[PDB]
RNA sequence: AGCUAAAUAUUGGCGAGAGACCGAUAGCGAACAAGUAGAGUGAUCGAAAGAUGAAAAGAACUUUGAAAAGAGAGUUAAAUAGUACGUGAAAUUGCUGAAAGGGAAGCAUUGGAAAUCAGUCUUACCUGGGUGAGAUCAGUAGUCUCUCGAGACUAUGCA
RNA sequence: UUUCAAUGGCCCGUCUUGAAACACGGACCAAGGAGUCUAGCAUCUAUGCGAGUGUUUGGGUGAUGAAAACCCAUCCGCGAAGGUGGGAACGCCCUUGUGGCGUGCACCAUCGAAGAGCAUAGCUGUUGGGACCCGAAAGAUGGUGAACCAUCUAGUAGCUGGUUCCUGCCGAAGUUUCCGGAUAGCAGAAACUCAGAUCAGUUUUAUGUGUAAAAUGAGAGUU
RNA sequence: UUGAGAAGCUCAGACGAGUAGGCAGGCGUGGAGGUUUGUGACGAAGCCUUGGGCGUGAGCCUGGGUCGAACAGCCUCUAGUGCAGAUCUUGGUGGAAGUAGC
RNA sequence: GCGAAACCACAGCCUGGGGAACGGGCCAGGCAA
RNA sequence: AAAACUUUCAGCAACGGAUCUCUUGGCUCUCGCAUCGAUGAAGAACGCAGCGAAAUGCGAUACGUAAUGUGAAUUG
């Protein structure tokens, strides 16, 4: 699988021969920022794996990058805050006003 | 009609999964027959005794050679007969008394999965059934 | 494959309009001489399997997305790879605190939130 | 059935030890989610108390006798054959060694060094619950206890009005062999249940009916597993005449059975996984000229109209035929 | 002719622990003044009735009214909690606004009209250069956990 | 959403009746409200074991509810007391295919004379038990001042009224025949054997309207 | 070509009345063991509302208003579990009616 | 001024025909303010 | 045709007390124990508080005294 950890997409892999040791089960490697080099990394690491399995990892790497991109652009723009609404202060101010 | 077992033995839903593939991807009638009988109820699968199997392989002209008897169902023993002959048997289940008696004096016992990897097409196998009347 | 429905109007119970003890939930009329059960003219319709919608369109909102109920912010993360077909419905009891955490996370994830403007208020 | 011959014993400090134990025969027994369910289903009705109404006290009348007065002689306890109970519990023990069925039950064992998790006999001599937390945090099993602590909600509904106030998950299970202070060490740790090897309980190895409770064996308890359950050939010394179940199949991995050479070398050809749609539409041979060529490899050369006249047409009519035609 | 422990019973009495039990039309007839009021010459029969709020802070005071009460005003997080007190549903009734209203109404289809909500989004992508950067990059130097190299970092330069 | 315009639509449930006609029950709203609990029997399915089978009378035991779990001694219950052909499956082929040669399960024909249960759980059925819910004067015992009260009592019913959510599939019979019934039939549900085999609210051909042997169709027959 | 919840995916054709009755899959309520490292004073449950949706349907999800302390999705266990009727029980409330009338 | 009970599916122009009453609802009609 | 009256829908106020939440109550099972009276019991009546409406408590030593404790509250 491909899942991000603090702004960096890592490739997590497990094998049958490490399935009985939960601590050391998931070998992890780091995928580079260059998208073209990222895909060469997946193939040279997921090689001779089923084409289905390498297919799903590339999609996730694609779909995770678009997440990281969107997280960046939203930070750049000065998007509005979302100050919530309280049902107790709204009521108390509604009653105190009417009396005023 | 019957195309899904009523059972919930999870390993019988793996045995059927093996013989659903074999039945539809080979031209043998042994597989199409085996798959059908993996669907049958517990009532329709009678126990087949060891002595009845021993008589069938060593029947008339004998000449047992090394044919493998295959039955879907248990294979209970028969203490009423002392000398069991050499037998290769495949079945869903054995009884600990029977399986020891086959193993101790003669050949070996097999499950339906070990027969398939040896004779996927039913190659030189006797497919028997127990007495249904009961 | 567009979102097309075989019927808009709901199925109301027969005579549910006349009475108030009679609920509008559809109940099959089992009356032996019931002419409305007998499918006469001027009567009401009745649910049939013939009214089912396209199996590639069942559960689909008019904009093509299927509603998906996210309780917390963990749930909004797993819609990372189905954002083009599912829309993160926010549960009704999720507080305004976590409600913003769900909407801000879902905005960057790329998924569509259906009730993103509930109990909250923007500030510039 | 070939799997993982040896397991490694972890000391108090958390470091592995050079000693090892052969994986007990019980840890290969069949895993049966249906059989554990229909046994836990029964065995869980065995600590029930009877309830009823006052026999002295129709159904529709206010202050009336409700239909069918609840009667204390209802069936409260359900019988299961012992060999069904041992099978459901040998299966329950087998499924506690498979890490997947532990995560899939909700156990936070993503950092546990090894499954089945075995410690040495020094854990049985603990005295203080600081020590158990000391050990748990060096085996990285404390994630389970920190999960259960955060999961301590208040019950939903009229249960909490009935001495059933709180709810929470189930933590790790510590299976010991001798009581010398382990039972009073770990017990206050939320969720952590301690049960002896010789009296393993299905409500504690298959809670909720679901297989795969996280068990933390000890070395003395693990070594007794070969004697409390037995083997498929020998017999448990402690359970008389009891042999572990024998399965329907040996190799439970079907995809290996099917995708092996010994089968894939004899199957006939392979069809497509999805067959393309042939004749999706019906095109009229008359209306469409291209479909006509598909069906009529003659329509290219017809020349239907032919001049069979303007060649001195021999007017043919019998004179007597005309006479009988123009009569009466 | 006679006695005699323990093993056994237990809708009562003295206490105790629990429950996949009922949750105020239920569970006892009784969650409270419950065999209580009340009914019956009598024997007997026999109910209805739980919840302001954290705290009473239970509404001073002014005013109108014979009072009862009302209006100001106060307390409170809130009086859409004011002792007719938790939430306050339906039936049902009054006021207002709306449209409609030749012995019914009623609903169903199709619209129209009035009234009102559904939801809006060019914006990003790609490419070009410059400018400063950083690092998963150094013809680079160290530590940590793993299994040479795979991670997390700490310097240092930004090719 | 309200309203209007055009087209429409006899009050619902029960019971009755082919059908209605009906006669009933319905002022309105909320809440309560009726196949349940249990022992026995048989069936189907699931599971464990299998010539066996069943720990829970009881004993051992259970430090973290200890009425759970776990373990087994002596009984006991229920079981246990040969050829011929057609045949499932397989092999050998070999003019291959076609078929033959075989080996022949379950079983059926024939001639004849190599045990399959036990236990648990479910489903449906049936018999009892207050027995789906409601409704018939009671009667008896014992009391109170012909009357009245309390219990036995969940006394009695072929009858009356009612019996509660959705969709999908199949779907009769509505009556022969003997005689309140056993049959049958229709519908299913299972197990079988065959389409190279039989059939048909069929039609012809022809022999003497019946019978027997061509077309038109459909796979047909059993338990 | 990624389409192995093999209980999946895919392809083709015909078909669709229904009482008695037979079979199957589901929806909903109270509580029970497991679970969601679930929701909740930044508002649970409930309630109303011509707000928006989902399902053939039983039903479900959500917005707003009230509200104030609990609750739920999923897998199984379980039962005092689903109402329009019973001249049904209990409570409430109308027309009749400001009528009979006093 | 003090104030019920009974009753209540819902209503209420007929004309005819509407086969089984049909008029209290259906169709032709008039009426319908 | 507007008003009046009749009708539907919405707002608001009454009316009603369902729903939801709980709960010093009920029911059910298990467990331990052995204890009334002529030395006046059970029951009943009349009394009694700095004031009690019921309600408990108490007996002219009356909402109790002695004694052993606890150690500063009763509480409208």
């Amino acid at each position: 699988t491909v899942r991000e950890d603090n702004g960096k997409l890592y490739l997590y892999m497990k094998t049958i021969e490490r399935a009985h040791f939960p601590s050391k089960l998931w070998q992890r490697i780091k995928l580079s920022k260059n998208y073209a080099k990222a895909l060469e990394q997946i193939d040279q690491q997921l090689l001779y794996w089923p084409g289905r399995q390498i297919h799903r990892c590339k999609q996730r790497l694609t779909r995770l990058t678009q997440y990281l991109l969107k997280a960046r652009r939203l930070a750049l723009k000065h998007q509005p805050a979302l100050i919530p609404i309280k049902p107790k202060q709204a009521h108390r101010e509604a009653s105190r006003e009417r009396k005023a | 009609q019957r195309s899904k077992p009523a059972s919930e033995n999870v390993y019988l839903k793996l045995l059927v999964k093996l013989y659903r593939f074999l039945a539809r991807r080979t031209d043998s009638r042994f597989n199409k027959a085996i798959l059908k009988r993996l669907f049958q109820s517990k009532t329709n699968r009678p126990p087949i005794s060891i002595s009845k199997i021993a008589a069938l392989t060593s029947r008339k002209s004998a000449s047992s050679q090394n044919k493998t008897t295959v039955v879907v169902g248990t294979v209970t023993d028969d203490e009423r007969m002392l000398t069991v002959p050499k037998l290769s048997i495949a079945a869903l289940r054995f009884t600990k008394s029977a399986r020891a008696r086959i193993l101790k004096a003669g050949g070996e016992v097999l499950t339906l999965d070990q027969l398939a990897l040896r004779a996927p097409t039913g190659s030189n196998t006797v497919l028997v059934r127990g007495k249904k009347h009961a | 494959v567009n979102i097309i429905k075989k019927r808009t109007k709901p199925f109301k119970r027969h005579q549910s309009d006349r009475f108030k003890r009679v609920g509008e939930s559809w109940r099959k009329p089992r009356g032996i001489d019931s002419c409305v059960r007998r499918r006469f003219r001027g009567t009401i319709s009745m649910p049939k399997i013939g009214y089912g919608n396209n199996k590639k369109t069942r559960y689909c909102m008019p904009n093509g997305l299927k509603a998906f109920l996210v309780r917390n912010v963990s749930d909004v993360e797993l819609l990372l790879m189905h954002n083009k077909t599912y829309a993160a419905e926010i549960a009704g009891n999720v507080s305004a605190r976590k409600r913003v955490e769900i909407v801000e996370k879902a905005r960057a994830l790329g998924v569509k939130v259906t009730n993103a403007g509930a109990k909250v208020r923007s500030q510039e | 059935a070939a799997a993982r011959p040896t397991v490694s014993i972890y000391n108090k400090d958390g470091s592995v030890s050079s000693e090892t134990l052969a994986l007990p025969f019980v840890f290969k027994a069949p895993i049966r989610p249906d059989l554990v369910r229909s046994v836990h289903t029964a065995v869980a009705k065995n600590k029930r108390q009877p309830y009823a109404v006052s026999e002295k006290a129709g159904n529709m009348c206010r202050s009336g006798r409700m239909f069918a007065p609840t009667k204390t002689w209802r069936k409260w306890h359900v019988k299961v054959n012992q060999n069904e109970k041992r099978y459901a519990i040998a299966s329950a023990v087998a499924a506690s060694g498979v890490p997947s069925l532990l995560l899939a039950r909700g156990h936070r064992i993503e950092e546990i060094p090894e499954v089945p998790l075995v410690v040495d006999d020094a854990v049985q001599s603990f005295q203080k619950t600081k020590e158990a937390v000391a050990l748990l945090k060096e085996i990285k099993a404390y994630r389970d206890v920190i999960k259960v602590a955060n999961s301590r909600k208040l019950r939903a509904g009229k249960g909490k009005l009935r001495n059933r106030r709180h709810v929470q998950r189930r933590g790790p299970l510590v299976v010991f062999n001798e009581d010398t202070g382990i039972v009073k060490a770990f017990r206050n740790i939320p969720g952590v249940e301690i049960v002896n090897v010789r009296r393993l309980n299905l409500l504690q190895l298959a809670p909720g009916g679901h297989l795969g409770r996280f068990v933390i064996w000890t070395k003395s308890a693990f070594g007794l597993l070969d004697s409390v359950f037995g083997s498929t050939t020998e017999v448990a010394q402690l359970k008389k005449n009891y042999f572990l179940p024998e399965n329907i199949i040996s190799n439970a991995d079907v995809t290996r059975l099917i995708n092996s050479d010994e089968i894939q070398s004899i199957v006939k050809a392979a069809g497509p996984s999805r067959v393309k749609r042939a004749h999706v539409q019906k095109k009229n041979p008359l209306k469409n000229k291209a479909v006509l060529s598909r069906l009529n490899p003659y329509a290219k050369a017809y020349k239907a109209n032919v001049k069979i006249n303007s060649e001195k047409t021999p007017k043919a009519a019998g004179e007597k035929f005309l006479s009988v035609l123009h009569e009466n």
